[PDB]
């Protein structure tokens, strides 16, 4: 349920960015959208924070419990390690999306 | 290295023809000659039909046809807790024993 | 309708990282002729941008004030 | 796509295409504009360094070395324009392109729905039918006895003529038909 | 220098890395001109028939006809029984049959042995 | 509202979208702070984790080794 | 995660407890008089409450009380803090009892190792 | 969606880019000036100009066609013809 | 009768309704997207109601309304299991679909 | 190509799903959750792996 | 059964006495009337069959096939009237007469109560089919196709005649009721093995079995549209009906003689699906799809369980309808461009929208998409084969994957993509063609609504 919510919102924000930049789906060509598009920017930031497990957002009430259950159970050690690394890489690619889509100088056509 | 004179001339002529074709593609003010033959009101008309009629039909189907054969609609039995009142028989499900309370 | 292109004489690499690139190239003995055509991006309303930590704190200024006001209201209501 | 290809690419054409492709992939690597400008100026400096070479054998060897270096150093996921062959928007509107021969099969009522357009369409059809013999005669006059050695086509050498083989070039579907 | 690229069957050699593209003999240029002339003649024929105003139908493609004929009707007359053909036919048309027969026969023999020994869980197995 | 396209210039913005974005960001941060104020045990925990090395053999039922 | 895994794997599995075989010693070994755990909720009460079989532990009575409080105060879904805390406290006590069992098993195992080593030394001497 | 292009807009944008080029003097630049013959550029400069126009208009001009665009008017005509601009 | 089964089956049926209207002048006109979106919103609320019913007393049911065929001792009938999973997933999916359909009204205009 | 690829992978999943359905019918005389849960007190590897492959 | 047989024998004089411009109208109207009359046979009993007289009887297996034949005749009439506009009146009447004779022989075949009469009629079905193929086929290969079809079927069927007369001499009767009530076990001996071989091989050739199928691509590709429609819809089901009827007396020898046929059917189902993946001809693709489906039916019949027979009957009916629809669609596209190459005509989705919708629905029904009766029959057969053994699931899953792959490959190649530039004679779809597709598809969905009507006596 939680992932449905915030992932749908993230995809909608991505589609809004694509439509605004004339069917451009490359973060290497996006940029400056933090001030170019305020509302989609704040919506995407909120979605990314919820996805990465912000301490009291929608993704906190599922992902945090999932991670605690993985740590506290009779699990495979390699599976637990890969789950933790996957959480870190989730934060990593959310950072990549925000950094290359909203921060910096524009790279879209004039 | 560049257009030959024949290539440039042919391209110019083709461009003129293409632009003329597009201009002809542009429509006329009367071109689509068709043959002769409140918001709350629309919300109300939509709500009565699309919601009211199907719910009427479904309730009639369930109450008088589906719930006429055994086991068609089976509700999970309600949860009964101690210190409760069973409504069918006026029964009193008693409380639990004393708890060994901690702080 | 009928938009007009802004005057092309205003695009200058000065004050932008393209000037630093030009200085590096000049030290190398080189020059890049496309400085201004890229310098449209580094001026105007795009000159000031927010860092990643600043982007996450978009509404923290008003959020913290509202939180303090709400905490005070709750404390006063609980007291009386 | 509008130019008839030659039988081969010259050395200058090869090196220019390599230059453009290397610049594009470098821009893919150097996302930021100032960094891309710096490294593109360095790349053009390399090309200028090798610009003057009397030994064409050595020039071909340098071209081969540069091609190998590019293939090693290419971006695995280069930037492609949306409408370009590798782009995300490539061939999206090919299903909306409908031809005028499909157009002329309409019912009389559908044709009557648009009276003025079909008059100009009939004028275009008359122009096409009144010029085909001249076009084919011009084509067969200019071609060598052996046959066409290239895909190039001649212009209209006369005042009252149209360039041969023009109908589908002129009447090709619009880029955004619907 | 840089690591070499090894072409494969499903990842072919790029044109820019082909050594034959940097050793161009004058004969190669003549061959390229001949190929371009052939392509140009075919293109001219197709364009004439395609821009003919009076044509109403499909431009027959002899290449397509040859392809569909060779793929379908010209296979048997050119078939000769060789050791390679015989071995490949025997393998691909017999081996799978006997392999599956062995597998299913062993499975059913084990099932019947369990049924006779009366230690197979057949409870609730009503539908068959 | 009709927004005129810009050429090489920052696009035209609207006070409505500006204030909406600010309001929703402030709403998110207010919710986060308000929740962390009230139920902080959802992040920091609520019950101490015992140190098993400080449990005595008396209460763990371990007899002396010599006995 | 934890130091116990490191001790058992990169060390003496003989001195570290086996989670699948624990306990390996009699319950009264070292306890002169030991009291059985008290269960408040009855089988009929748990069955009527329809607690999940994973939830029918010794802390089931607090769970039943929490469910009853939650059902009665439906629109106000924030009125069961005390019952939730009681259930969580009972679960915490159960978990620390399990931790005590693990520690007891570990120190009993190492005590047995010391005893058998001393007996072997006595036999050798 | 997007406003349609016009011949005047295409010409203005290509002249804008060429005047922002630093190897071309804007005063001696006209829509009919040739890159090699009367502007003094070379093949690499023409390639850079074509790449700049590709960036400007958001579409790729193939290398076989890009080599023949030796004039701003030729570039305007090519872009308008590809984009179906007739007014 | 308990409103549970009636409301759940009604949400499903009203989801199906606009498909029956796909051979009409409303499908021929440009009001069909807004019509479908309004239907989805109405279904979302009508499915929120059984969610409220479950959140109070935890009611779950199965509805084997129509008997399809009896294969000897195996009976196949059109049965719907309205349990916690169904009554929680349906409102979330309908909310997401409503938002997506409005976003598509904006995004797919051309 | 993307549509056909999705169909192919989901069809392998459907292979798993059909395996699970066939096993459940053969060894439980029903295709519904109530009887599946009643009869399968300790569910076996073949149906559970079929379900896992489908998922 | 005379209330259905006699109206066809009256359709013959109607065809030969109608006016030159009314033959198609009269034949279509009265064929639809005969189909409506024959719908009454679907009211079957739960204990025994419908024994009308000493000669004809109807069963829960015979009724759906008879209804399918009576419904298929007018569709063949529509397609034939499409492609036979320039023929003379006498030859049109002869073609309609051939179709009527084929329907009459099929009805008498499915209703025959005795094995020898069934043999006579199901052999008599060859003559009208051979005449139709070798006379109104378009290509040069129609003669070779007819020769292959005729000689495969007859080489299969002559030992069946010898076996039937031998069984009559040994037991006293070939009546199906007698041979079912008086059936005796078949002892394991060479004589019984060869009797089993004669009967089963005749019907396997009719099915066709893998390794005995070449006549099917040859005939189906080179026959006219009506011939292709009747060859796949009904004539392929004669083998399955015969095997269901004849296996009463072949037990328990079927438990041991079925291994080679089961292995052939399964592996050849896989092989023919793979062949469909790489076919350059659309009619050949549809023919090999038919081969795969009938191989699945063969597997069901050979494993011979009550759950397999129901799935076999459902799959037979569903495959008949789907194959007829696919052949009709291919024939429409052939009439557009006068060639059977699959990649010649593309972009038909953007050239003919509603025909693309018909293509999509036909392809969806070709693969087992629930709750279609195709899926019902296939799933029943797969479950019965799983009960038989637990690697049949592997084979069936591979077959289903390849089936979806080649169905959607055909759909994408024919419809999706960009249209051929030089093909400019693709006129808008005719009302007749669209009505033909609708009449092909709607009964399939109605049978999906009511599935027990095509599950056979075992239901
Ligand atoms: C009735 C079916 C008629 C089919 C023949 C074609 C008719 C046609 O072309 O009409 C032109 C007419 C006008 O269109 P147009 O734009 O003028 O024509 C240009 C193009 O052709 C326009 O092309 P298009 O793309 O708009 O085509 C519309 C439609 C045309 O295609 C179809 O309609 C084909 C649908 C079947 C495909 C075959 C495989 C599955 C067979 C299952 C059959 C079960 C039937 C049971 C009842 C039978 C009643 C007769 O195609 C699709 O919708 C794409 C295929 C989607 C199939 C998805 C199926 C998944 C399973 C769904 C549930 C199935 C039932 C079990 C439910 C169990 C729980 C209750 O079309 C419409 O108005 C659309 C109506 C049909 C839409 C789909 C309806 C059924 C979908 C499945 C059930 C969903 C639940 C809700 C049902 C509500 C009732
Ligand atoms: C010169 C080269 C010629 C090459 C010809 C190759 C032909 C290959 C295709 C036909 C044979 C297929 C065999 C598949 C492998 C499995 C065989 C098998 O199950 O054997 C054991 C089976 C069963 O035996 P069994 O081993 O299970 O028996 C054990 C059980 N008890 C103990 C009770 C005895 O043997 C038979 O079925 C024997 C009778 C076979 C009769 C002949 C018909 C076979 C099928 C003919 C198809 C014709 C069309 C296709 C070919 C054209
Ligand atoms: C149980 C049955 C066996 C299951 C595995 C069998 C695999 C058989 C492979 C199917 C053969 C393919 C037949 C024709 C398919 C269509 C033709 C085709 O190749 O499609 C091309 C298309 C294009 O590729 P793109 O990456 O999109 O590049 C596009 C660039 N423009 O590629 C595909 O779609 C093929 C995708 C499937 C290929 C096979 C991969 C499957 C192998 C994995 C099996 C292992 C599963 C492990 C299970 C783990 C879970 C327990
Ligand atoms: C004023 C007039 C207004 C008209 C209002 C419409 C009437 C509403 C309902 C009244 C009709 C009552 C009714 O529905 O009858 C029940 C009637 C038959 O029930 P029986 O048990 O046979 O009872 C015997 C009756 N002689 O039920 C139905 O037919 C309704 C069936 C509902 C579902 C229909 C099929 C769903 C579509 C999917 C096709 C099949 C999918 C396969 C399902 C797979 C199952 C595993
Ligand atoms: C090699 C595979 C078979 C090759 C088929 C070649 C066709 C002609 C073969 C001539 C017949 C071969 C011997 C068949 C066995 C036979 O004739 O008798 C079978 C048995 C014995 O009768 P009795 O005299 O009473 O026995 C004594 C009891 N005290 O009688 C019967 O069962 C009658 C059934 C007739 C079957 C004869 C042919 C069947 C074998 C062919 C296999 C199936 C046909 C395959 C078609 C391909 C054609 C090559
Ligand atoms: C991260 C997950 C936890 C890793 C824990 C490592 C524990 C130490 C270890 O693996 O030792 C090597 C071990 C040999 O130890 P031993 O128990 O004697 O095995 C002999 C087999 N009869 O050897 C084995 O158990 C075999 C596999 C060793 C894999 C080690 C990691 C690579
Ligand atoms: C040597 C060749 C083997 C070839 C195997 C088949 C390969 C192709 C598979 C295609 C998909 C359809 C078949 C799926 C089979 C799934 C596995 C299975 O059912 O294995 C049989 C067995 C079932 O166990 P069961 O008998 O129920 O319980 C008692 C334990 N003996 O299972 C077990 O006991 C478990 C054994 C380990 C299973 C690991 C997971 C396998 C996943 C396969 C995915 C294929 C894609
Ligand atoms: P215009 O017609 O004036 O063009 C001048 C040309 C180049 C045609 C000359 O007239 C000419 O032919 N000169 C001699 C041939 C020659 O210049 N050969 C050498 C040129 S290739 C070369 O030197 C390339 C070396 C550097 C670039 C290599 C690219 C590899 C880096 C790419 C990495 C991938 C990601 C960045």
């Amino acid at each position: 349920c939680m992932h449905a919510f915030f992932k749908a919102m993230l995809f909608m924000c991505s589609g809004s960015i694509i439509h605004s930049l004339n069917d451009e789906q490359d973060i290497r060509k996006m940029g400056g959208l933090y001030k170019a598009m305020p509302f989609t920017t704040t919506a995407l930031i909120i979605g990314s924070l919820a996805l990465t497990g912000m301490p009291y957002l929608t993704g906190f009430y599922s992902k945090d419990l999932i991670i605690e259950a993985v740590n506290m159970s009779y699990t495979n050690a390699w599976a637990l390690l890969m789950t933790l690394i996957a959480t870190s890489l989730t934060a990593a690619y959310s950072t990549r999306i925000i950094f290359f889509a909203f921060l910096g100088k524009p790279r879209f056509p004039p | 290295s560049g257009y030959t004179p024949d290539e440039k001339l042919r391209l110019q002529q083709l461009r003129e023809l293409r632009r003329r074709w597009l201009k002809d593609q542009e429509l006329s003010p009367r071109e689509p000659v068709l043959p002769p033959r409140y918001k709350t009101y629309r919300h109300s008309i939509f709500a009565v039909t699309h919601v009211l009629i199907p719910v009427w039909i479904i309730h009639y189907y369930l109450k008088y046809h589906v719930t006429a054969k055994p086991y068609t609609v089976v509700e999970r039995k309600p949860r009964i807790f101690p210190g409760d009142t069973i409504l069918e028989t006026g029964e009193v499900i008693p409380l639990m024993k004393e708890f060994p309370d901690q702080h | 309708s009928k938009m007009e292109l802004p005057d092309y004489k205003q695009w200058k690499i000065e004050g932008t990282p393209l000037e630093t690139v030009q200085e590096k190239l000049a030290a190398r003995g080189l020059r890049d002729p496309w400085g201004r055509n890229e310098a449209w991006r580094y001026s105007g309303g795009f000159a000031n941008n927010v860092s990643f930590v600043g982007a996450l704190l978009k509404g923290f200024k008003w959020g913290f004030a509202a939180f303090v006001v709400a905490v005070g209201a709750e404390y006063y209501l609980e007291s009386q | 796509a509008f130019s008839a290809p030659a039988a081969y690419l010259t050395h200058q054409q090869k090196v220019l295409r390599l230059y453009k492709r290397a610049l594009r992939h470098l821009e893919s690597w150097c996302v930021h504009r100032d960094k891309y400008r710096y490294f593109a100026c360095l790349m053009r400096a390399r090309f200028d360094e090798h610009k003057n070479e009397k030994d064409m054998v050595k020039a071909t060897q340098l071209l081969r070395q540069a091609e190998e270096e590019f293939w090693y150093g290419q971006h695995p996921q280069p930037y492609i324009f949306p409408e370009s062959p590798g782009g995300t928007s490539y061939e999206r509107y090919e299903c909306y392109k409908v031809p005028e021969w499909c157009l002329d099969d309409w019912h009389p009522s559908e044709k009557a729905m648009y009276p003025d357009y079909f008059a100009k369409r009939e004028q275009w059809k008359r122009l096409r039918r009144e010029s085909w013999e001249r076009e084919v005669k011009q084509l067969q006059e200019e071609t060598p006895p052996g046959g066409p050695r290239t895909e190039a086509l001649p212009p209209a050498r006369k005042e009252g003529d149209l360039p041969p083989l023009w109908w589908h070039i002129v009447t090709r579907p619009r880029e955004r038909p619907m | 220098s840089f690591p070499k690229y090894k072409p494969s069957r499903l990842a072919t050699l790029p044109a820019t890395l082909d050594p034959a593209e940097y050793d161009i003999s004058p004969e190669t240029r003549k061959a390229q001109a001949e190929r371009l002339a052939i392509r140009s003649r075919l293109k001219r024929e197709y364009l004439l028939q395609y821009n003919d105003p009076n044509r109403l139908g499909v431009i027959e493609d002899p290449a397509l006809i040859r392809w569909t004929y060779a793929r379908s009707a010209n296979i048997y007359p050119n078939f000769r029984p060789t050791p390679k053909t015989s071995l490949l036919g025997a393998l691909f048309g017999i081996g799978p049959l006997f392999f599956w027969y062995y597998v299913f026969k062993t499975d059913r023999d084990k099932k019947e042995k369990l049924i006779q020994e009366g230690k197979l869980d057949q409870t609730f197995n009503i539908s068959y | 509202v009709h927004i005129e396209p810009r050429y090489r210039q920052f696009p035209q913005l609207t006070r409505s979208q500006l204030i909406q974005a600010e309001f929703f960001s402030a709403t998110m941060w207010f919710w986060i702070l308000w929740r962390f104020w009230h139920d902080s045990d959802a992040v920091l925990g609520h019950f101490p984790y015992p140190d098993p090395s400080q449990w005595t053999d008396e209460e763990l039922g371990i007899l002396p080794d010599d006995e | 995660m934890g130091a116990h895994l490191a001790r058992r794997y990169l060390g003496d599995a003989s001195k570290e407890p086996d989670p699948l075989r624990m306990p390996t010693f009699p319950p009264d070994y070292g306890f002169p008089e030991r009291k059985e755990r008290e269960m408040v909720a009855t089988q009929q009460e748990m069955n009527d409450a329809q607690l999940m079989l994973q939830q029918r532990d010794y802390c089931a009575h607090y769970l039943i009380q929490l469910l009853k409080c939650k059902r009665d105060s439906f629109p106000n879904f924030l009125a069961c803090k005390h019952e939730q805390h009681d259930w969580d406290y009972c679960e915490h006590l159960d978990y620390v009892k399990r931790m005590k069992e693990f520690e007891r098993e570990r120190r009993l195992l190492q005590r047995k190792k010391r005893r058998e080593q001393r007996e072997a030394e006595m036999a050798r001497g | 969606d997007a406003p349609p292009l016009t011949l005047e807009a295409i010409k203005d944008r290509v002249l804008y880019v060429l005047k922002l080029y630093d190897k071309i003097d804007p005063e001696k630049l006209s829509v009919n000036s040739h890159f090699m013959k009367d502007l003094g550029l070379d093949s690499l400069d023409q390639v850079e100009i074509i790449m700049a126009m590709e960036d400007e208009f958001g579409f790729e001009i193939p290398d076989i066609d890009a080599e023949k665009l030796m004039c701003p008017q030729e570039i305007v005509d090519y872009i308008a013809d590809k984009k179906d601009v007739y007014e | 009768m308990n409103p549970f089964a009636s409301l759940t089956l009604t949400t499903l049926t009203i989801l199906t309704i606009p498909i029956m209207m796909s051979n009409s002048n409303i499908y021929k006109t440009n009001l069909y997207p807004n019509y479908v979106k309004t239907t989805v919103s109405y279904a979302f609320t009508l499915s929120l109601v059984p969610l409220l019913m479950f959140m109070h007393t935890g009611q779950e049911m199965i509805i084997s309304n129509w008997h399809w065929m009896t294969l000897q001792t195996v009976e196949l009938s059109l049965s719907f299991k309205m349990d916690y999973f169904s009554v929680m997933f349906i409102p979330v999916a309908l909310f997401v679909t409503w938002s997506i359909m409005e976003f598509s009204m904006w995004y797919m205009h051309s | 190509t993307a549509a056909l690829q999705a169909i192919l992978y989901n069809r392998i999943g459907d292979i798993g799903f059909v395996l699970s359905m066939a096993w459940f019918l053969t060894h439980s005389n029903a295709w519904d959750l109530q009887q599946i849960f009643m009869l399968n007190n300790e569910c076996p590897n073949m149906p559970l792996i079929g379900l896992l492959l489908a998922a | 059964m005379l209330k259905i047989i006699i109206p066809t024998t009256m359709l013959l004089p109607m065809t030969w006495m109608s006016k030159h411009n009314m033959i198609w109208i009269n034949a279509t109207v009265h064929s639809l009337l005969i189909s409506l009359i024959s719908l009454s046979l679907l009211n079957q009993l739960g204990e025994n069959s419908l024994n009308f007289s000493l000669t004809f009887f109807s069963d829960s297996l015979s009724a759906p096939l008879l209804v399918l034949t009576t419904w298929l005749l007018p569709l063949m009439l529509m397609a034939s009237q499409s492609h036979l506009s320039k023929e003379t009146t006498t030859r049109k009447k002869l073609y309609i007469t051939m179709l009527i004779l084929l329907q009459l022989f099929l009805i008498m075949t499915f209703t025959a109560t005795e094995l020898i009469l069934f043999y006579i009629l199901f052999e008599a079905t060859l003559v009208p089919t051979l005449i139709i193929i070798t006379r109104w086929g378009n290509q040069t290969e129609r003669l070779n196709a007819g020769l292959y079809f005729l000689f495969y079927t007859l080489a299969g069927s002559l030992p069946l005649l010898v076996a039937l007369v031998y069984i009559q001499n040994t037991t006293g009767s070939l009546n199906f009721l007698i041979i079912h009530y008086w059936s005796h076990p078949l002892s394991n001996s060479w004589s019984n093995i060869f009797m089993w071989l004669a009967c089963i091989m005749a019907f396997m050739v009719k099915m066709p079995l893998y390794g005995l199928h070449l006549w099917l691509p040859k005939a189906h590709v080179e026959a006219p549209i009506a011939g292709s429609m009747v060859l796949a819809a009904v004539l392929l089901k004669l083998g399955g009906y015969g095997m269901m009827r004849i296996t009463t007396i072949l037990n328990p020898l079927t438990n041991y003689m079925a291994y080679p046929f089961l292995m052939l059917s399964m592996w050849g189902m896989i092989m023919t699906s793979s062949i469909c993946l790489r076919q350059t001809d659309l009619k050949s693709l549809i023919a090999y799809s038919s081969v795969s489906h009938m191989a699945l039916v063969i597997v069901a019949i050979m494993i011979q369980t009550p759950w397999s027979f129901m799935g076999a009957t459902a799959l037979m009916i569903a495959h008949g309808l789907t194959s007829s629809m696919l052949f009709c669609l291919a024939n429409t596209n052939y009439e557009r461009v006068h060639s059977r190459t699959m990649i010649l005509a593309r972009g038909l989705q953007t050239l003919l929208p509603l025909m693309a919708t018909w293509w999509l629905v036909a392809s969806l029904t070709n693969l087992a998409l629930p709750p279609s009766i195709n899926l019902i029959g296939e799933l029943f057969i797969i479950t019965a084969s799983f009960s038989w053994s637990n690697i049949t699931i592997i084979l069936m899953g591979m077959n289903m994957m390849i089936t979806a792959l080649y169905s959607l490959y055909m759909l994408i190649t024919t419809q999706r993509g960009k249209y051929t530039h030089h093909i400019n004679n693709i006129k808008p779809s005719f009302t007749r063609e669209n009505a033909l597709m609708a009449l092909h598809i709607l009964p399939l969905l109605l049978l999906t609504l009511n599935p027990k009507m095509i599950l056979g006596p075992l239901y």
